[PDB]
RNA sequence: AGGGCUACACACGUGCUACAAUGGCGCAUACAAAGAGAAGCGACCUCGCGAGAGCAAGCGGACCUCAUAAAGUGCGUCGUAGUCCGGAUUGGAGUCUGCAACUCGACUCCAUGAAGUCGGAAUCGCUAGUAAUCGUGGAUCAGAAUGCCACGGUGAAUACGU
RNA sequence: CGCGGGGUGGAGCAGCCUGGUAGCUCGUCGGGCUCAUAACCCGAAGAUCGUCGGUUCAAAUCCGGCCCCCGCAACCA
RNA sequence: UGAGCCUUGAUGUGUAGGAUAGGUGGGAGGCUUUGAAGUGUGGACGCCAGUCUGCAUGGAGCCGACCUUGAAAUACCACC
């Protein structure tokens, strides 16, 4: 297994952003290129829109995800499945 | 009434008060108040960063690097 | 005596024999001989019951693989609901411990397969 | 098999001529034409004309003789549960099941007959159909597989002797030694004739007796016209 | 600044190690060459299952250290059952380089434990220190070697004939 | 009346007799080869072997029953 | 020369088995020069030299009950 090592972690671009959502408790979603950043309490219930590269992705954020980074919940790579050849795009 | 294929009775007609003497008698939060992830939630409970246990050794508060040093 | 049964090498040296009762690769069973004061390069066969007790006993205290297997089971469950990625790469079956793709998916996703073109 | 041989040879310089004989003059050479220091025993090939196809155009089961033959008759009991001394008294040898059970499966025998209740028959001795020629297993068809063990004993020992057909019409079966008299013979041919014919089909109103041949064990044999209906030598 | 080629329906080129017992298991046991260590590594130290931790004499490398070199040997042990070979996966915990380890990073290590029994079509180097096989160090080098470069261990059949 | 032969992957065949072992040509789908085209190589899938039951470690085969197709039987007159 | 009827005679080279497996009853072996076997002579007799074997001489053997392999077991006489 991976991990975060040993330092503290609570990321300057979420610190600044979170500061100012959690006044109105939550506002429209806050646009977002912190791919690197945990999911942490001071964040529940704020609507976070994660950059995957392409474009932002709403991760909708709750207690059930603090174990894990927002670049989870936003995807990158595209799976062509086999039942049969992938024909579309999807975004 | 077809009694004898009905299970035993020892907890059924006696005592339909009874106490939590070896189990509980209600159950709370099984109509769901928030959705069931069967999970823990990490970070959330618990620590984002490890146990600093092994290599217990006097702190130095004072800058100092292992390969700075001659 | 047989430690367990129904997998053991028969006439084989104590510290292999005993990864069938589980709980117990080699490492935890080389401190567990030790305990009830039994030498490495004895056969399986020597053994009094009452050793065999005294080794199942300090093994009994371990993870019974009735448990083992539902924590794996548990484990790509509950990220699979949530859609994490660890998660998702569970629901393709490909490696998430960072293999190949375009190769070496078989242990996990199976044997190599038809393609229609 | 019946390879070619040295107690054959001797045998068969002895003999005149090979022809079919009349009955009390085919036992009287027959007795001539023994060999061995063992008292060989006397068998007669009846040729039976009935279709013999399965079970219901066969000939099938035993008769008591009269006079018994000279040979013992190895008898073991395959039952589950018998009182043994019961099964001795009637003059059985041996009562069990693992030692029969063990028989019947390896396929060697060390006795020439069982004798066994229908709970030990059913799981090994009932589906064997290609037996060989040692006979290993019981038989339904033979009328030796009774719950009436100690009966089947007694009736072994004083005389009982058995018919069945191979894949053709031929029934052979035990008549005695060589050591015997001509009448008493003749009255062991006579009572097997009258079972055959008793255990006859109601098809069988042709020709029925086709060929008629005696043979003694480790000697030779002499062809017979036919067997007859007498029980005396003259 | 984030994301990718490291994708997955697969095929193919290459190399690795294996499919045993010539080995592996346990315990005991042996000797390398060459080179790296000035920004760096480093005995003893105290902590730690190990990795690592935090301290540090010392160094200039034929002094100290990477590094326990492994394969090979000793003894007792194992029989085709994918095992007593092979040990991949995956869960889980400890550790690391860096704001930051999620797809795409490293290391230790606990438990369970698969494919594969030499493989169709395809398919290559070699004349002898070679080929084969085993381990090492270094170049690169944030963090990662199966590869490349060289080194030493152990070291083959045969070359009639055109 | 009676005798005897046959019932195979989607289509046509082989194997058969004391047996196991699905084999040939097609149709199908994936791969390989040659500098390339070219012919050519290689693998796979596909069946209750007419259908039922029995013996045996083993049944398409041997054994018992049933439905179907055909030759002869010169028969329905 | 088919078919019927009939006198005797044999090979059986199995997956597993030393070799000798058509179905199967009698039935536990033939000691007769050891039943042998054996160079040698002939004979039955075949998945081609293999199973069995007559005999001057030969006390040296098929091969079971047993010992052993198998679904079935084996001698030797019969029956086909």
């Amino acid at each position: 297994p991976r991990s975060l090592k040993k330092g503290p972690f609570i990321d300057l671009h979420l610190l600044k952003k979170v500061e100012k959502a959690v006044e109105s408790g939550d506002k429209k979603p806050l646009r977002t290129w912190s791919r690197r950043s945990t999911i942490f309490p001071n964040m529940i219930g704020l609507t976070i829109a994660v950059h995957n590269g392409r474009q932002h992705v709403p991760v909708f954020v709750t207690d059930e995800m603090v174990g894990h980074k927002l670049g989870e919940f936003a995807p990158t790579r595209t799976y062509r499945g086999h039942a049969a050849d992938k024909k579309a795009k999807k975004k | 009434m077809k009694k004898d294929i009905h299970p035993k009775y020892e907890e059924i007609t006696a005592s339909c008060s009874c106490g939590n003497v070896m189990k509980i008698r209600s159950t709370v939060g099984h109509d769901l108040n928030l959705d069931v992830c069967s999970k823990c939630h990490p970070f959330f409970t618990g620590k984002q960063r490890d146990v600093a246990t092994g290599g217990r050794v006097d702190r130095f508060n004072k800058r100092f690097n292992i390969p700075g040093s001659k | 005596a047989r430690i367990a049964g129904i997998n053991i090498p028969d006439h084989k040296h104590a510290v292999i024999a005993l990864t069938s009762i589980y709980g117990v690769g080699k490492t935890r069973s080389k401190a567990i001989l030790a305990a009830a004061g039994i030498a490495e390069d004895v056969k399986i066969s020597e053994l009094s019951e009452g050793q065999i007790d005294t080794l199942r006993d300090e093994v009994a205290k371990f993870v019974v693989e009735g448990d083992l297997r539902r924590e794996i089971s548990m484990s790509i469950k509950r990220l699979m609901d949530l859609g994490c990625y660890r998660g998702l790469r569970h629901r393709r079956g490909l490696p998430v411990r960072g293999q190949r793709t375009k190769t070496n998916a078989r242990t996990r996703k199976g044997p190599r397969k038809p393609i229609k073109k | 098999m019946a390879k070619l041989t040295k107690r054959m040879r001797v045998i068969r310089e002895k003999v005149d001529a090979t022809k079919q004989y009349d009955i009390n003059e085919a036992i009287a050479l027959l007795k001539e034409l023994a060999t061995a220091k063992f008292v060989e025993s006397v068998d007669v090939a009846v040729n039976l004309g009935i279709d013999a196809r399965k079970s219901d155009q066969n000939v099938r089961g035993a008769t008591v003789l009269p006079h018994g033959t000279g040979r013992s008759v190895r008898v073991a009991v395959f039952t589950q549960g018998a009182n043994a001394e019961a099964a001795k008294a009637a003059g059985a040898e041996l009562v069990g099941m693992e030692d029969l059970a063990d028989q019947i499966k390896k396929g060697e025998m060390n006795f020439d007959v069982v004798i066994a209740s229908p709970d030990a028959m059913r799981v090994v001795g009932q589906l064997g159909q290609v037996l060989g020629p040692r006979g290993l297993m019981p038989n339904p068809k033979v009328g030796t597989v009774t719950p009436n063990v100690a009966e089947a004993v007694k009736n072994a020992k004083a005389g009982q002797v058995r018919y069945r057909n191979d894949k053709n019409g031929i029934i052979h079966t035990t008549i005695g030694k060589v050591d015997f008299d001509a009448d008493k013979l003749k009255e062991n041919l006579e009572a097997l004739l009258v079972a055959l014919k008793k255990a006859k089909p109601t098809q069988a109103k042709g020709v029925y007796i086709k060929k008629v041949s005696i043979s003694t064990t480790m000697g030779a044999g002499v062809a017979v016209d036919q067997a007859g209906l007498s029980a005396s030598v003259n």
